[PDB]
């Protein structure tokens, strides 16, 4: 008896006992932790080499056991019944604040107690980087701990005074320092190495906003590429089906084909094959949302609709015709206007995104200043035709209009699909 | 439809960057209203409790800073004792009776 | 590779029926391989030199063989850059001094890789005495300009040679469908 | 029993109509995480 | 088109092989601004970088 | 060995500067854990101007 030492459970009777979630997934004891729970089963760990063990008594549990986790880490321990039968009581964390002056004023004063020196100022930019942080206008990021290392940054750039400029080259140094992947972007872009096109008109060709992977989201455009001729009602994503990837039915393909079929009604089948790709590797595409680029890379390729390529199209849309939010729009926004400003501002250079990410638009100062300017725009389309009369500059009304050409096209392919089915027919 | 600056600025507007300001400490789990009732279900039920929030959101420290000012009874003095030889038993006694 | 849909045999297959549409899929079946196997091949991007093979064999084009071909396409006829474009202009040069420079040997490399080339100096001094020609492509149907000596526009242009190459398998295939129906 | 438990321990050693009304309202509003994002969501537009 | 000679020269012309050079030390993590900035951050806020 | 000892916990005092290839950290970031530690990325350009 006299060797037998006390664990965790041994010194929380009358208390609490705080656990990871992921450590007992990780280290296999959950088991035995819920047979402690329920039938107040605590035994010592004994040696494999030593055969005479202590036969325990079960103990009675006084302990209150608070797991502590991220919800991924319980999605691994809320299937087994047992858990949901001991633990009853969820405290979840909103991962987001509302956006408002009691919440500004409770993080201020989180902040002076944390013993940081606010300015209003400061104060001020960092509530907006919180915002910014929950990418939303009208909620602020909850994750107090990551607050606390920006103020920390903003605190050693700016001696011990936590002011508006200290905190601001503390945002700017965070940015610049995981900033080479998209210097060398930009390198590459003005050498010629990636060849975008942010000025003038082009058929099948959009600058569709993506992201790439580092520890901030980087976005940054890719030249989407449209190619469309007569064959199988077949939408060829060449992207998604790369490799062994193609085996997978997804979901985008099917809901481009099937806005296409529906939309464009003049013959019993799709007459076209399109080949939808992206210059370059570095894109990453989900497999089940159909970007908006593709949908009006397509339409401009079937129509031989010349496509603005100042703006870049960006937004998630459906079968409907409807566009889509879509995550992480600052990141793309501001990847396109950086691009741009490297190659140089034409005064006419945007983004088109959809108008349900409205809400989600947090972006730099750098941005909204050269929209005030004029020097940039940023376009909220609804539907999938708005995005597309204004990338080719004309409306769906009347004679010329967009969709009367997107039929045009698609009646000459069905003709080259007609004469060639007529010659092989005899 | 073009977005005007007007739509697209979400800067709140700032005073000054001077005149350090003071403010009083917020209640724990500011803004957590959620978490914080049900903290205090399982706290005075003595319910199996479980934080779920995404990392960085100081679960931790929120947790020992709300459960260090609750109170309870003392604790009683838990030891183990020989049944026998081979046999062991966990049991609490008073405080201090140890 | 017969499970493998690739990435690379798209995109050619995209560009070939994409800009010649006279009739409906492309009546070709492209076989495309590297005599000597060490090669191994990238499969996230095209070669220039498989579509512009490609469309040699279609329209029965005489390619120079002087000009070694490389650099990537994708499905709008642009060449994209590629690794590496040292390592390739300086091997070429290196088999065409072996076997002797006859003053028209030559490279067709990527314009995006034209921020990219530092050569030693003998391929440079090579090119300083009009032995060597590096010729920079934007895209494939400037790299068939260069390898065919012809244009698209005009008489007996590429364009029409290619059409005509298709036109003839087309009839070939018509054929085959009247023995078959009859 | 848990929901038992829980309004006593809303009710203060007691448990009346107010109590389970209580507890109820607690136990849908403990995990309202998600319905309370995805309403939010809703009213901000960036689901339709 | 075809690239000149002028258009590919690349190297920097070497005017003497001689008069042996005689340049400072340059500051540390040159050309490495990120990095240096970074370091220095991370030192003076004691942050595991 | 029989025996241990229950060697208690220590706040630590020192910081740390890994350093590392970055496909090196790309088996490595992976965890939210490591971003909480490790904050300060002081990144070397490959390739100075």
């Amino acid at each position: 008896v006299s060797l037998i030492r006390p664990g965790a459970v041994h010194r929380a009777q009358g208390g609490y006992l705080i656990l990871d979630a992921l450590s007992l997934k990780r280290e296999g004891t959950w088991e035995a932790f819920k047979r402690a729970l329920r039938n107040g089963q605590v035994e010592p760990v004994t040696e494999p080499q030593a055969p005479a063990g202590l036969e325990v008594e079960p103990f009675p549990i006084q302990m209150q056991v608070i797991l502590v986790g991220t919800p991924e880490a319980f999605e691994g321990l809320e299937e087994d019944p047992a858990f949901s039968e001991l633990f009853r009581i969820r405290a979840e964390f909103s991962p987001t604040l509302p956006a408002s002056p009691e919440n500004c004023t409770a993080l201020g004063g989180w902040l002076l107690a944390q013993g940081f020196q606010l300015t209003q100022g400061g104060l001020t930019r960092l509530y907006d980087e919180a915002r910014r942080m929950a990418e939303q206008r009208d909620r602020m990021d909850a994750r107090l701990v990551e607050i606390r290392a920006l103020a920390e940054e903003a605190a050693v750039l700016g001696g011990g005074l936590l002011t508006a400029e200290s905190v601001e080259q503390a945002i700017a140094a965070r940015e610049h320092r995981s900033f080479l992947s998209e210097e060398e972007f930009l390198r590459a872009v003005q050498e010629g190495v990636i060849r975008l096109r942010t000025t003038g008109r082009a058929v099948g060709e959009v600058n569709s906003l993506v992201v790439v992977e580092a520890a901030p989201y980087w976005g940054r455009p890719a030249r989407l590429t449209a190619r469309a001729a007569p064959g199988r009602d077949h939408l060829i994503s060449i992207d998604r089906e790369a490799g062994l990837g193609g085996q997978i039915f997804h979901k985008a393909v099917l809901t481009l084909a099937g806005y296409l079929r529906s939309r464009y009604i003049e013959h019993g089948s799709l007459p076209v094959t399109i080949s939808l790709a992206f210059e370059q590797n570095y894109v990453s595409i989900e497999g089940d949302a159909a970007g908006l680029a593709e949908l009006v890379a397509a339409l401009s390729a079937i129509g031989n609709l010349p496509l603005r390529q100042d703006l870049a199209v960006t937004g998630a849309v459906d079968q409907t015709g409807k566009v889509l939010a879509v995550g992480a729009i600052n990141a793309k926004v501001e990847g396109f206007f950086r691009v741009c400003k490297a190659l140089g501002l034409s005064g006419t250079q945007g983004v088109i995104l959809p108008e349900a990410n409205l809400a989600n638009l947090t972006l730099r100062a750098e941005v909204l200043e050269a929209v005030r300017a004029g020097q940039f725009h940023i376009y909220a389309v609804e539907t999938a035709e708005q995005a597309l009369e204004i990338l080719a500059g004309a409306r769906m009304e009347g004679f010329r209009g967009l969709q009367e050409k997107i039929r045009a096209g698609l009646e000459a392919f069905a003709r080259l699909e007609e004469g060639h089915d007529k010659e092989d027919r005899e | 439809m073009r977005l005007s600056y007007e739509a697209l600025e979400w800067r709140t507007p700032i005073e000054n960057s001077t005149e350090p300001v003071s403010l009083p400490p917020p209640p724990p789990f500011f803004g957590q209203e959620r978490a914080r009732e049900a903290l205090e279900l399982a706290i005075r039920g003595g319910f199996h409790a479980y934080l779920v929030g995404p990392p960085s959101l100081g679960k931790h420290e929120a947790l020992l800073a709300y459960l260090s000012t609750q109170s309870v009874e003392t604790p009683p003095d838990l030891l183990y004792v020989p049944l026998s030889e081979r046999k062991v038993a966990v049991l609490t006694l008073p405080s201090g009776q140890e």
